[PDB]
C-alpha cells in the first residue's frame, strides 16, 4: 500500500544541483507532511525539513538553510529535494518519509537515494615497455569512477591480453593494469597501442609501447 | 537544538535476553499531556523503520516484543525478548521542537548463540558385562559450536584409539548438536580400573567439566 | 543400443545360492557368447567363464568349476551366474560381458551386481541408565547391517530423543546408542522402554532402563 | 594359465603429456596371423571399457589418443596425449587359451595441473617521472594453483605497505591466473635506488625467481 520511491544512486560533480524525487503512493499525499533526512556512511540521522504538499509550506533546519530546496508537485504526487553549491560534505544517502503529524513522526521512509559529489577523472595512461616471448602493458592510473574498459591495437589484438580488476589507492581513484604477451621478434616490426576507454568523462586514450633506448 | 543523548552507544544482547535503550533530552518533552518521543529501528542497508511514536504507541506490524516508556526528559524503547531479527541501531528522536532532532544511534549486536553441552556418563549394564565386553558412553547434549574438545581419562589416564563417537545432525530450530563417544574394554579391562571419566572442554563452559563414576 | 542389465546389490547369507541376471538388448545376443568377472573391492578382473546362448555351451576357469554356474533363457533375451556354498571370499562386484569372439574381447560390459555374503545379525541392547533433568538411553550394538529404528516407550516418548547416527566398528558390525533427556522426579513413576526396530533380521527389541540399585 | 605382467603398477601423468603401460606375457599369443591381446579402462565404480582388441584395432568411439602394438609377448598401449578424463586403471587380458587372464591393472592418476608464474618487472614511463610520481609494476602471468608468495625487495630491502596488488579471475580453459603488483614512490623515493627487483616463489619454479632492473 502505502510507497515512497525515490531515484536511484547519483554521481555529481562538486558546485552543482541535484533535484531528488519521492513518489508517493497508496496513501492521500495531500493530507500528510513529507520529512527529509541525511545520512552519511555508518554515521546517523541528521533532519533537513519538511514540507506541507497542501500548501507547499516548508521549514527547514538551520544547517541546511539555502543549501536544500524541498519541493512537491500536488498533480504528480511527488515531492522534491534539491541541493545546491554541492561540496563533499553532501556525500550521503538522503530520505524522504511521510510525516504522521500528530507525535511527528517519520511513519514510512524512501528506500533513499545515495548521492555521491566528487569529480569524475580520466586516466593518465602510462606504457609497459618489455626489455629481454615477452610481456607489455600500459598502466590506466588515477580515474574516476568505473568503470574503464582497454582495447589492444584498437581492439585487432586480444590474446594473452589480461585487463586486471581495478584497485582503489588511498587518493579515493581507481588504477588498473592491462598486460598482453607477444613474440619478441615481432617487438622489432608490430605497432603495439592499447586504447582506453571512460565512458564516464567520454575519453578514449590510446597509447603506443615501444621498447626502452 | 534539543540534544538527545542515547545511552548506550553499543550493546550486545543474545536472543531470548531483554534489551533497554534509553534517550536522555536536555529539556522536557512534555507538551499538552503527551511526548513527542518517537524511535527508529534502522537494519543495515535498509532505510529506518518507525517502531514507536509519542514514548509509548507501538506501530502498526511491530511485534510487542518492542514497548514504549516514559516523559519528561527519560525515554525507555524495551526489547523483551530479544530476537535475531533485531541486529540493527536505533534511534530516538523528538518533535517537540523544530528542528526535529535525532539521537545519535544505539548499535544493538546479537551476540553468536552458545549452548554448552549437558554432559552424562554412563556405566556398562551388568546384562553386558555377563557378555564379556563394557562399552562406557559419554554424552555431549545439545552443544554450539561444533567445536568441542573431549577426552576419556581412566584413573587419571589419557585413553587412545579405544573410542569410537558418533553426531547428531544440526538441530533445525536451536542449531545445536550431540556427541555420543563410546569407550570400549574387556570385562577384564573394566575390573582393572576404578574411577571411569570424561573431560568435556566447550566455549559455553566456564572450566572444563569432567563426569566420573567410581566401582569399575 | 547395446545394454547388458544386471540386478542390484544383493545382501546374502553364507551357505547359501544367488542367481545372478544379465538382460541383453540392442543386439541379436543369441550371436555373441557372455562372459562373467569377478571384482574384490580395489583389486583386479578375474575371469569366472562364458556361455555360447546358441547351445548354452559353457567354458568355466578351474577356480570357479563347482563354484558358478552360467545358465541363459534364449526366450527372455538374459544370462545368468548362480553362485553356491557362498563364503566370505566370494564378496565382489560381478560383471557380465558381451564377447566379440574374434580376439575373445568383452565388447560391452554389464553395470555390475554387487554381491555382499556375511550374516544379517539383530542388535544386543544394553540400557544407559541415570543417577544424579536427566538422560538416559539405550546402547545398540552389534548389527548388520543398518539401518536399525529406535522409538522410546512405543513411540509415545519423542522429545528430548537424540538416536544418533551408526558407527562401523573393527568387528565390522554397527553400534549406535539413542539417548532422553527427562525430568530426574518422573525417574521414580515413568518407565522408559527403548524400542528396537532392525527389518533386516525382523527384530523388535524392547528395554527397560531403570537407575542403579 | 598365462600369466600377463603389466608394467608399470601405477603411474602418475600430467595431460599433455604420453603415457605407455606394457603387458608381458609368460608365453606367445601370436595365433594364425594376430595376437589375441585386449585392454580395458575401469573408471573408478564404473564397469570396465575396451579400448584395444587384437593389440592395434582401437574400438568404436575410443580416441585415437589410444593406440595399440605389438605380438608375442610384448605389448603396449598408448595415450598420446594424456587428457584428465584418462584417469582409470588399465587391465591388460589374453584370450589366446583357456582361462581368458587379466593383467595385474596399472593405476593412471592424473597429476595436479602446476603452471609457474611467467615473471615480468616493469620500469616506471618517463611521461609518469616528469609527473612526480614512481610506479613499478611486477607481473606474475598464468600461475596454477592460486598460492604464490611475491615480494618487493629494493636494493636488497623489503619494501612494505607500498605495494598493492591485483589478482584476473581464474582462466575457464587452463585454470590461470595472473597477478599485478603496483609498487608506487615518489620521483625522489626512485632516483635514490638503483636495482628495484621482485622475488616470486610458486610450486612450478624450483627456485625462487626475482626479476630486476637497473637505472632507478
Amino acid at each position: 500500500e502505502v510507497l515512497l520511491l525515490q531515484s536511484g544512486p547519483e554521481l555529481v560533480k562538486p558546485g552543482t544541483s541535484v533535484k531528488i524525487p519521492c513518489k508517493a503512493s497508496g496513501y492521500t499525499f495531500t493530507d500528510y507532511n513529507v520529512d527529509w533526512v541525511k545520512q552519511r556512511h555508518g554515521k546517523g540521522l541528521e533532519w533537513i525539513g519538511d514540507i506541507n504538499p497542501n500548501n507547499g509550506g516548508t521549514i527547514y533546519s538551520q544547517k541546511f538553510k539555502g543549501k536544500a530546496t524541498l519541493t512537491v508537485d500536488k498533480s504528480s504526487s511527488t515531492a522534491f529535494m534539491e541541493l545546491r553549491s554541492l561540496t563533499s560534505e553532501d556525500t550521503a544517502v538522503y530520505f524522504c518519509a511521510r510525516n504522521y503529524r500528530w507525535f511527528g513522526a517519520m511513519d514510512h521512509w524512501g528506500q533513499g537515494t545515495s548521492v555521491t559529489v566528487s569529480s569524475t577523472k580520466g586516466p593518465s595512461v602510462f606504457p609497459l615497455a618489455p626489455s629481454s616471448t615477452a610481456a607489455l602493458g600500459c598502466l590506466v592510473k588515477d580515474y574516476f569512477p568505473e568503470p574503464v574498459t582497454v582495447s589492444w591495437n584498437s581492439g585487432a589484438l586480444t590474446s594473452g591480453v589480461h585487463t586486471f580488476p581495478a584497485v582503489l589507492q588511498s587518493s579515493g581513484l581507481y588504477s588498473l593494469s592491462s598486460v598482453v604477451t607477444v613474440p619478441s621478434s615481432s617487438l622489432g616490426t608490430q605497432t603495439y597501442i592499447c586504447n582506453v576507454n571512460h565512458k564516464p568523462s567520454n575519453t578514449k586514450v590510446d597509447k603506443r609501447v615501444e621498447p626502452k633506448s | 537544538d534539543i540534544v538527545l543523548t542515547q545511552s548506550p552507544a553499543s550493546l550486545a544482547v543474545s536472543p531470548g535476553q531483554r534489551a533497554t535503550i534509553s534517550c536522555k533530552a536536555s529539556q522536557s518533552l512534555d507538551y499538552e499531556g503527551d511526548s513527542d518521543m518517537n524511535w527508529y529501528q534502522q537494519k543495515p542497508g535498509q532505510p529506518p523503520r518507525l517502531l514507536i511514536s509519542g514514548a509509548s504507541n507501538l506501530e502498526s506490524g511491530i511485534p510487542a516484543r518492542f514497548s514504549g516508556s516514559g516523559s519528561g526528559t527519560d525515554f525507555t524503547v524495551n526489547i523483551h525478548p530479544v530476537e535475531e531479527e533485531d541486529a540493527a541501531t536505533y534511534y530516538c528522536q523528538q518533535s517537540t521542537e523544530d528542528p526535529r532532532t535525532f539521537g545519535g544511534g544505539t548499535k544493538l549486536e546479537i551476540k553468536r548463540t552458545v549452548a554448552a553441552p549437558s554432559v552424562f556418563i554412563f556405566p556398562p549394564s551388568d546384562e553386558q558385562l555377563k557378555s564379556g565386553t563394557a562399552s562406557v558412553v559419554c554424552l555431549l547434549n545439545n552443544f554450539y559450536p561444533r567445536e568441542a574438545k573431549y577426552q576419556w581419562k581412566v584413573d587419571n589416564a589419557l585413553q587412545s584409539g579405544n573410542s569410537q563417537e558418533s553426531v547428531t545432525e544440526q538441530d533445525s530450530k536451536d542449531s545445536t548438536y550431540s556427541l555420543s563417544s563410546t569407550l570400549t574394554l574387556s570385562k577384564a579391562d573394566y575390573e582393572k580400573h576404578k574411577v571411569y571419566a570424561c573431560e568435556v572442554t566447550h566455549q559455553g563452559l566456564s572450566s572444563p567439566v569432567t563426569k566420573s563414576f567410581n566401582r569399575g
